[PDB]
DNA sequence: ATCAATATCCACCTGCAGATTCTACCAAAAGTGTATTTGGAAACTGCTCCATCAAAAGGCATGTTCAGCGGAATTCCGCTGAACATGCCTTTTGATGGAGCAGTTTCCAAATACACTTTTGGTAGAATCTGCAGGTGGATATTGAT
DNA sequence: ATCAATATCCACCTGCAGATTCTACCAAAAGTGTATTTGGAAACTGCTCCATCAAAAGGCATGTTCAGCGGAATTCCGCTGAACATGCCTTTTGATGGAGCAGTTTCCAAATACACTTTTGGTAGAATCTGCAGGTGGATATTGAT
């Protein structure tokens, strides 16, 4: 008994929407261990990430077309980041992006 | 098939790309979002690693500032207002998001000086 | 257009003059948030007109995405895409 | 034994010789300045919700009949509209002040919209 | 003769495509006795390239919002309505369905 | 007919542009849509459609630019003509609102308030 | 006038009359108004802070000059509207500033 | 440190002369100009060129060239919301 | 009004910078016809969530009164820009080594495709937390009356 | 300068509606591993088209007015804020039918792919040719002084 809930259903479960949420949350606990976030502010963080994602990918896409290149590599992403972000935000993003690629490749 | 295995060992199984890159953000997802987004015929292996780093970084930058605005307002939970204050009070984030509106974010307290009351008196006011 | 059959349905009631629901106190409050201290009498009518144009343009695009999706329901995403193309990206509703 | 035994909405002495009450009145601009600090401090939408929704249904309807709306679609429109009007009023305010005025006028809104290329 | 001298310099300049000939043909239909300077032709090129990207770009986004994999004349059409001012749109829409119709009605 | 053709008379051909009745290059518009990374696929009608729109906008500017040339007693359209045609057409101007036409200058236009006062010259009505 | 200028001799156009003539002359034409070389020099100097030892295709400088002048002429138009708004006919820095704040080039 | 020599000094930005700025203003329909406008215009032009050139040079280095190209500028102008027709693209 | 001065327009002229037109080739498209694959309409349907209807009530809109003080008209003067007379110097025009942009061949490190496994994020719905909205309640600030 | 009057600040208090917390459970990513292809870095280099410079050329730096603009100062009128009475419609809570999103599975009209054939647009010269800039000259509108 109890193995089920009488269901007798006709599929149609969900669809599953992804979001950067658990990741926005991991990064938040790191800079502010005791701070939480409202689902509406998460809503906004989610929009930001999608937004910046498309700006960089887009700029990366154009850069490559302008150069008759058919592949987007870390190097295109890098100059997209320099074209898109201002002053200091760019310096640090570049350095952290470079750092992650180096560590990622020092790996098997 | 089933529970799985009495594994959870520690030595030679798979290693996520994020972990490999020292990131919290998802390298595999960024890579997938890149190939599906029709950005180029091809997406190199480093592309998503680098992009995930920049995205994680920027959200780190914004959360750091917003968390502080929350603290300045004696609150524990970041709400949209906090995100606004942190974005408008930071020149770079403000320029990066100059054409963005944060729902429920309001604006920054700011009154043009000529609008302030002139110390009583007559003359002008 | 589907919606409309008569009998069990209809008599939607005519919508008109709703631009007047943007009341003077509402426009005043908006001006205050905007840092405005003093408001001339003609501002209210001027503001309704500017709001109307802003909304026609955004609804016009949001509605075009709806029709293109073959939907009859305007979605938050329709409005969000409309906003993005009009240069007014909005965070908070599915961006 | 409570015969409205309140100390006083005032206090002490007895200079109640005369016949002058004269209710309190804020000077023009004081409540307005007060309202600016109040509204610049909060985030809630300022246009009433149902009327706004009707305005949206009327404009939409004029474009295409039989449309439905998710409620968040309407809320999206309002957050965008109010963020836009507040932004325009800030520019309008700078146009008035530029004019050595303190009162925003239609022409200040027009000037700000022309400069924004909404009129170019 | 036909110079078969490999010394006459076998350079080979990577060729650039442009819409010049087509812009010129169209000019000839609307104003048979009118010319156009090369500078003016550069502007019209810029123009065509720009409208092309604005429309493709919009069609692209349109298909993505709708989880579709292909760009059809339908997307090109919604893109046009989103992009052009009122009458320009009506006409461009009309021109467009017309060329597609003529096209299909002639296999 | 019923019993004809027996040798050589028919081949095969026809450019897509010709079939669509267009001057602009359908084939190329198609290649450009595929090379552009706009979508995984591109239906056959899209390049037709896109091509006609580009052609049509091109004739509209050319037509007006042509007139501006003729108005200046010029036979060859220059950038100034493209700018005069564009900026004087309400819609074209809107579409090209964030574009600058190299060597185009601007529409002659002086704010009323900057004109000299008193009166004006030339017998503006009399005998 | 004739005054005692170049050994007597009259004629002086009133303040403004030549300004208006200049406006008509310049809105009627298209050439660049900044001298080429100086412009070039400023451009190379600014570029030098971003990457040393660069060369410039002459057409790149030209596009930059074309783009810069169309920008300033346009900015001068908005600046002029801000002066007039304030009932002046003389553009001042606060007018350029106001136009830039409202254009969002801001700050 | 060279190329300008004696008799003349003046930084390059001062090469954008009062008369040329005045001409620009005239095309802009401006009738009267205050003295302080000239320096204000130079700083504005300077900001405009930095923003544009910076981006054009970023396109150059990415293409690994030593020569800023018209296309580099045109793509930069497009990024800055200043689309320019006539120089390629 | 009336002239003197000077800017402006228009009609005509003609050299040459920039079109334009004619071979000649050619490889890079563009078209054709021939499998093979597959997006994405239908069609059918469960299951959100959108539209409506009700009903109560107090937050807020409306319309009014009154008068402070801001906007705008006016006058007036001091100063700051416009106009102007030209020699002087920087820019313009037009050849000329040589830096690189741009062809072209090469060949691997790295991308793609695909078969298979293994790990994860999303979701569901029931708990069970908890910040903090919003309801006080006294400091202490600010404003407006003298 | 007080110093009534009212606004407002800042801490405290504590339910409850959002938030953080699971215990599945799964499909669906995401990571393995192994072939197969290939994008483009690297190297080499020819030939544009840059940077540099001498004469030529023609714009601008300068100093002296003085016209006329901007902005100070003064002055009222009447617009617009503050306050207040009144009462309505928006908000809130909540239930309910059913429109119409949004899964799912069934397919073929249309798209991808390839392979081979046919054509065209781009390039190089080459030799003309041609619109119109810029130069002349006379007339004539415009501006400014009298
Ligand atoms: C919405 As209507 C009444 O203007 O058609
Ligand atoms: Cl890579
Ligand atoms: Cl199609
Ligand atoms: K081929
Ligand atoms: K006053
Ligand atoms: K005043
Ligand atoms: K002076
Ligand atoms: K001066
Ligand atoms: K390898
Ligand atoms: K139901
Ligand atoms: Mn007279
Ligand atoms: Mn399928
Ligand atoms: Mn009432
Ligand atoms: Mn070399
Ligand atoms: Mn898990
Ligand atoms: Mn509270
Ligand atoms: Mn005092
Ligand atoms: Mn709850
Ligand atoms: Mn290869
Ligand atoms: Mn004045
Ligand atoms: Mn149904
Ligand atoms: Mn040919
Ligand atoms: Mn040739
Ligand atoms: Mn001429
Ligand atoms: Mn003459």
């Amino acid at each position: 008994v109890t193995k089920t809930q009488k269901k007798g259903d006709k599929k149609r479960k969900k669809s599953r929407k992804e979001s950067y949420s658990i990741y926005v949350y991991k990064v938040l606990k790191q800079v502010h261990p005791d701070t939480g976030i409202s689902s509406k502010a998460m809503g906004i963080m989610n929009s930001f990430v999608n937004d910046i994602f498309e700006r960089i990918a887009g700029e990366a896409s154009r850069l490559a077309h302008y150069n008759k290149r058919s592949t987007i590599t870390s190097r295109e992403i890098q100059t997209a980041v320099r074209l898109l972000l201002p002053g200091e935000l760019a310096k640090h993003a570049v350095s952290e992006g470079t750092k992650a690629v180096t560590k990622y490749t020092s790996s098997k | 098939s089933g529970r799985g295995k009495q594994g959870g060992k520690a030595r030679a199984k798979a290693k996520s790309r994020s972990s490999r890159a020292g990131l919290q953000f998802p390298v595999g997802r960024v890579h997938r979002l890149l190939r599906k987004g029709n950005y180029a015929e091809r997406v190199g292996a480093g592309a998503p690693v680098y992009l995930a780093a920049v995205l994680e970084y920027l959200t780190a930058e914004i959360l750091e500032l917003a968390g502080n605005a929350a603290r300045d307002n004696k609150k524990t939970r970041i709400i949209p207002r906090h995100l606004q204050l942190a974005i408008r009070n930071d020149e770079e984030l403000n320029k990066l998001l100059g054409k963005v509106t944060i729902a429920q974010g309001g604006v920054l307290p700011n009154i043009q000086a000529v609008l302030l009351p002139k110390k009583t008196d007559s003359h002008k006011a | 257009k589907g919606l409309g059959k008569g009998g069990a349905k209809r008599h939607r009631k005519v919508l008109r003059d709703n631009i007047q629901g943007i009341t003077k106190p509402a426009i005043r409050r908006l001006a205050r948030r905007g840092g405005v201290k003093r408001i001339s009498g003609l501002i209210y009518e001027e503001t309704r007109g500017v709001l109307k144009v802003f909304l026609e343009n955004v609804i016009r695009d949001a509605v075009t995405y709806t029709e293109h999706a073959k939907r009859k329901t305007v979605t938050a995403m329709d409005v969000v895409y409309a906003l993005k193309r009009q240069g007014r990206t909005l965070y908070g509703f599915g961006g | 034994p409570r015969k409205q035994l309140a100390t006083k909405a005032a206090r002490k002495s007895a200079p109640a010789t005369g016949g002058v009450k004269k209710p309190h009145r804020y000077r023009p601009g004081t409540v307005a300045l007060r309202e600016i600090r109040r509204y610049q401090k909060s985030t809630e939408l300022l246009i009433r919700k149902l009327p706004f929704q009707r305005l949206v249904r009327e404009i939409a309807q004029d474009f295409k009949t039989d449309l439905r709306f998710q409620s968040s679609a309407v809320m999206a429109l309002q957050e965008a509209s109010e963020a836009y009007l507040v932004g325009l009023f800030e520019d309008t305010n700078l146009c008035a002040i530029h004019a050595k005025r303190v009162t925003i006028m239609p022409k200040d809104i027009q000037l700000a919209r022309r400069i924004r290329g909404e009129r170019a």
